[PDB]
RNA sequence: CAACGAGGAAUUCCUAGUAAGCGCAAGUCAUCAGCUUGCGUUGAUUACGUCCCUGCCCUUUGUACACACCGCCCGUCGCUAGUACCGAUUGAAUGGCUUAGUGAGGCGACAAACUUGGUCAUUUAGAGGAACUAAAAGU
């Protein structure tokens, strides 16, 4: 709690996976995204991301269910494609094949992001009638 | 793959995909979820 | 009608509260119920009764049980009392004038403790729900609400502005930070309940269940998050119940500090703490035979710092404590036990002798009192009342003065009454004993030893007087008989069943015994006749009344309901169903048909028995009333209750769309606001600095919500819904809608909130522009066009942003599932 | 030297062969002739939108299978279970202390068992009071 009211993402998101907090789990790791936004190969805060590149095996098939079950929003799943992405550039590929569980996952949540490349994809599709507006304010001299 | 409920009676998992934790969620939460959950089993 | 009221209230001295002590011994302020009353320790006279401006019995009494008063606390040099209730409110009132200041409703549940701090105009508040509440006096407002605890708060410490430490029902002990309202450190104290906290600066103290008492060190100026409050030891008491204030002080002339610890039951340990240069000079003595188990030993502290003292007993259960002192041998404690009574005690000690085996009370006030529950209450033809207790305290009161003139000691003792004459009274004990008393003269006129065999239930006089009637418990009445003033037993009727009520008419004619077999019998006084037998009432069957034309009777018994019967053929009237508990006590008036019930669930209530309404519904005890009694002529009622009391009776709209809009004007209107107030201070920084703009002061809505307007319209866009935001939007004309796009362009430059809402920005904006395309673009300026440019440029690299690591995570998830099917397919 | 020249305040009904005008027949077991029901002839004005007002209703897990969109309606009082509290129940009993005698007998000291006041731990037959916490609907 004086964590998460203080800042300091990195310890109390160990201390959330620790005490399996996940309402708290999702917030330490909006407001880190968030804020990683805001600040200027690393996607969180340095040493956040190297405190989910040292988590273990259970640990980590925790945190990529609580990712399975956020990627179902639309919503939520920014977040959730950002922690899978630091899993993913921070772990080893065997590794985490070689986890016992981590394929009842993966194939949950394949056609989710799937989903969300679709949807995402369509948004910068329409996102071209700013250039067609700027074409025809470009005509009108 | 859809989200159903949580497999374990320490946390609960909502359809949305959010999930609370029994210890972690505040006693506020914990009677507006009882309440929420109440009337969702009541229609 | 001529309804009722309540005249005064006595018999209570110290009740289900606390108390604090008033210098000059000095005086105390206690509990009575519900109102406080404040007495003189050197004699002991009433010297106040602060009540609340209302008779509980008005008209505008409230129809429930008035709030029992649970804390009192005082602020001394102000001259103020902040009293505390058992619904949760709070009531300031000067001790001079004896009005109510401040009313500081609140809680949701009785409160725990009260306390004044920066000597004035703050008062902090802990209750029986988990709350703590701040509270300021010359603002008449709760500042801050701390919540964070679980079960009931039982104590707390602080200081002024920055630091609070309370205590709670469960296990748990919470440091509070009073800027910021958040709880800093918790602990679990003890493994059960934690009932104690006091602290002299330095060393903190608590206790729970059961004899381990818990020294804490808090270092205020510590820095790490767990170590503000660390545990230095436990020790052990010698009662093994629950220890629930612990309190110091510090005696000047040398300097030294003493803290008391008062357990459940009647016991309170004393504890001198010793000072530094002992400390010092006793570490080496435990340090002796010489290091790591020399270092064990050394950290294995408390018996060390802390010395065990005189350890007060009393009578009682103890309820209260608090001291004064002077010289280290003055320790003067006042003391409020549970059955009504405070003592001033006081211990001597030499400064290394307490001088004394055992110590010694210097005062007790205790006289208008009973120290049991009054099983029986009676009065004179008006003058003197009759109060019937356990422990023996026959107690003459008086109505004119409601002061004891005269008291006895007879024992378990649960009926009696008068003698016609006045001056004279009968009395049989819950043993086989009787026993008579007069007023002028000493206790005993006579006891009847053997009087009955069993426990004595019910006696009654006849209305002459010469003749009275017993029924006990052995199965057995007994007629007795004024022989001269001694008993003269003559007759006697076994039943087969425990009498357990007795009656007779007030003209000499009927003779009315309720039974425990759920029945009543009414006889013939003149034959032992047999006349009735009233039945059907399905429980054990208590008090019964034969009204003044001997006609009407009622019945009543712990099945809820009191009967009423008509006693010449035996006929029932009604079952009108009362008082949810059990009816205790059933009266008539003297002239009337009009009755009173009170009953064990704290309510008397006043009915008539011709329409058998409910007259009156009276609530001003606090728990079971076990006797009632009416004058004889005139008609005033006193009542007396388990609560230790004895009362008096006498006669008397936008939507969607236009919220944006409105949002979008302030917003954008403040927004440019501060850009030309930052083109100003370039100009002003690039040219002559001899004047600039002098303010833009920030908008009223946008502080009092504490928004940046780019939040401010993003939440109001966000709470408009999907259904009507295509309407919301168009709505809006082109003018909203350019200011709608510089919106958009400056809420893409702060990217922690563009990239929280992206697709709702992309939904807004591509059907605002798509909606009024044909208008923008036939718009000519330069700052739209830059303008949709930057938009298109930071929005498209938002999105491609995004949809980068959505495309990287789909190939890496399905590279590690094809991995591990190639492995162990 | 009485009424009256299209009827006040209010109020009711009404959307196409409709409102209204017009006549002609019948008189169908109830009803109707102080009239009722048919039948044709002539035939419009204005709404055909909206929940702003007045009300009435419905829903508040999306479920029903994709695609797409959405992304926890809220509060009070009750019910159930637990955890400690407040005392009254001569609580009563056990056990140990301790109140003072009766003390068979072993060996006149000594004295196991019986009466008889307070201290500590526990059960309440149980019944009250008024607190807090917990509560699970998903092929």
């Amino acid at each position: 709690q004086n964590y998460m009211s203080k800042g300091d993402w990195t310890n109390a998101f160990l201390l959330a996976m620790t005490l399996d907090h996940p309402m708290r789990l999702f917030n330490v790791l909006k407001r880190a995204l968030g804020e990683s936004r805001s600040r200027q190969e690393v996607i969180f805060n340095e040493e956040l991301d190297q405190a989910i590149s040292i988590l273990n095996d259970e640990q980590l098939i925790l945190l990529m269910k609580r990712c399975r079950d956020w990627n179902t929003n639309a919503k939520t799943h920014t977040i959730a494609q950002r922690t899978i992405r630091c899993i993913l550039m921070h772990h080893n590929i065997a590794k985490l094949s070689e986890i016992p569980g981590m394929v009842k996952i993966v194939d949950a949540i394949i056609p989710y992001t799937q989903r969300h490349f679709t949807r995402v994809d369509n948004l910068v599709e329409q996102s071209y009638i700013l250039d067609y507006a700027l074409v025809e304010m470009d005509k009108l001299f | 793959y859809n989200v159903g409920k949580a497999e374990k009676d320490g946390e609960i998992r909502l359809k949305n995909g959010v999930a609370m934790s029994k210890e972690e969620l505040t006693r506020e939460d914990k009677n507006r979820l009882r309440r929420a959950l109440k009337r969702k089993r009541s229609k | 009608y001529q309804r009722f009221e309540q005249a005064a209230a006595f018999g209570v001295i110290a009740s289900n509260a606390n108390c604090v002590w008033i210098p000059a011994p000095g005086q105390l302020i206690t509990s009575a119920l519900e109102d406080v009353n404040i007495w003189d320790i050197k004699t002991g006279d009433l010297v106040s009764k602060l009540s609340d401006g209302l008779p509980p019995g008005a008209s505008d009494a409230r129809g429930a049980k008035p709030a029992e008063c649970t804390y009192l606390e005082a602020h001394k040099d102000t001259d103020l009392l902040a009293v505390g209730y058992a619904d949760g409110v709070i009531k300031v009132w000067d001790l001079m004038s004896k009005t109510v200041l401040l009313n500081f409703n609140g809680h949701k549940a009785a409160i725990t403790l009260l306390q004044f701090d920066g000597t004035g105009t703050r008062l902090i508040s802990g209750s029986k729900d988990s709350n703590i509440i701040v509270w300021d006096l010359v603002g008449e407002v709760g500042l801050y609400k701390l919540r964070s605890h679980k079960d009931s708060i039982t104590g707390f410490w602080c200081q002024g502005e920055d630091w609070l430490i309370s205590t709670s029902k469960d296990g748990m002990i919470k440091l509070w930070d009073l800027k910021t309202h958040q709880c800093i450190e918790t602990h679990i104290a003890h493994t059960g309940e934690c009932w104690g906290l006091a602290v002299k600066d330095d060393l903190l103290i608590t206790t729970g269940t059961d004899s381990q008492v818990k020294i804490w060190k808090l270092d205020i100026e510590n820095d790490k998050m767990g170590g503000k409050l660390t545990e230095m030891g436990i020790f052990e008491k010698q009662s093994k119940q629950r220890g629930l204030k612990i309190e110091f002080i510090t005696n000047s002339s040398d300097k030294t500090s003493f803290f008391y610890i008062q357990n459940a039951d009647k016991t309170i340990e004393t504890f001198r703490i010793r000072k530094e240069e002992e400390i010092a000079r006793g570490l080496k003595k435990r340090e002796k035979r010489l290091l790591t188990e020399e270092e064990i030993a050394k950290s294995i502290y408390s018996s060390f710092i802390l010395h065990p003292f005189q350890t007060i007993r009393s009578l009682y259960k103890i309820k209260s404590a608090s001291w004064t002192t002077v010289s280290s041998s003055k320790l003067e404690l006042v003391l409020t036990t549970s059955s009504n009574t405070i003592e001033y005690y006081s211990i001597p000690y030499e400064k290394r002798d307490p001088t004394s085996p055992a110590p010694l009370k210097t005062h007790t006030i205790e006289l208008q009192g009973q120290r049991t529950d009054v099983r029986s209450i009676d009065i004179s033809d008006d003058n003197k009342l009759l109060a019937t207790a356990s422990n023996g305290s026959l107690k003459i009161w008086n109505i004119k003065t409601h002061k004891c003139i005269r008291t006895f000691e007879c024992g378990y003792a649960l009926t009696c009454k008068f003698l016609p004459g006045g001056l004279l009274v009968i009395l049989g004990t819950r043993n086989g004993e009787l026993q008579l008393f007069d007023l002028a003269s000493s206790s005993l006129l006579d006891t009847i030893e053997d009087a009955h065999d069993a426990a004595i239930w019910s006696l009654d006089l006849t209305s002459d007087g010469k003749r009275l009637v017993t029924g006990s418990a052995d199965k057995t009445v007994k007629f007795w008989d004024f022989k001269v003033l001694k008993l003269h037993h003559d007759t006697t009727l076994e039943l087969t069943d425990d009498i357990l009520c007795v009656r007779v008419s007030p003209d000499d004619r009927y003779l009315a015994i309720s039974l425990l077999d759920n029945t009543v019998k009414v006889f013939f006084l003149d034959s032992m006749k047999f006349y009735l037998s009233l039945y059907g009432h399905k429980l054990p069957v208590l008090s019964i009344d034969i009204s003044f034309d001997s006609k009407m009777i009622i019945t009543s018994s712990a099945d809820k309901n009191i009967k009423i019967w008509g006693l010449d053929f035996g006929d029932c009237h009604k079952s009108l169903f009362a008082h949810q508990d059990s009816i205790m006590n059933v009266k008539f008036l003297p002239q009337s048909h009009n009755f009173f019930s009170c009953s064990k669930d704290a309510v008397v209530k006043y009915w008539d028995g011709e329409k058998f309404e409910c007259i009156q519904k009276l609530y001003a005890h606090q728990s079971e009333v076990w006797a009632l009694a009416v004058a004889t002529d005139g008609g005033f009622v006193v009542s007396s209750s388990h609560d230790h009391s004895i009362r008096i009776w006498e006669e008397t709209s936008l939507k969607a769309g236009e919220r944006l809009m409105e949002a979008l004007d302030l917003g954008i209107a403040e927004i440019e606001g501060l850009e030309a107030y930052n083109r100003d201070m370039k100009l002003w920084q690039r040219k002559k600095l001899g004047e600039a703009p002098i303010k833009p002061q920030g908008n009223a809505v946008l502080i009092a919500v504490n928004k940046t307007p780019e939040q401010y319209i993003m939440d109001t866009l966000l709470r408009i819904r999907m259904s009507q935001l295509e309407d919301a939007l168009m709505v809006m004309p082109f003018s909203y809608v350019l200011k709608f796009l510089k919106f958009i362009d400056t809420v893409m430059q702060n990217k922690t909130l563009l990239h929280s809402h992206l697709p709702l920005i992309c939904k807004n904006l591509f059907f605002i522009i798509k909606f009024n395309h044909k208008e923008l673009v036939s718009q000519k300026n330069e700052e739209l066009k830059l303008q949709i440019n930057r938009v298109k440029t930071e929005l498209r690299s938002a999105l491609k942003s995004t949809e980068d690591d959505l495309g990287f995570n789909v190939q890496g998830l399905k590279f590690v599932k094809q991995q591990w099917n190639l492995r162990h397919n």
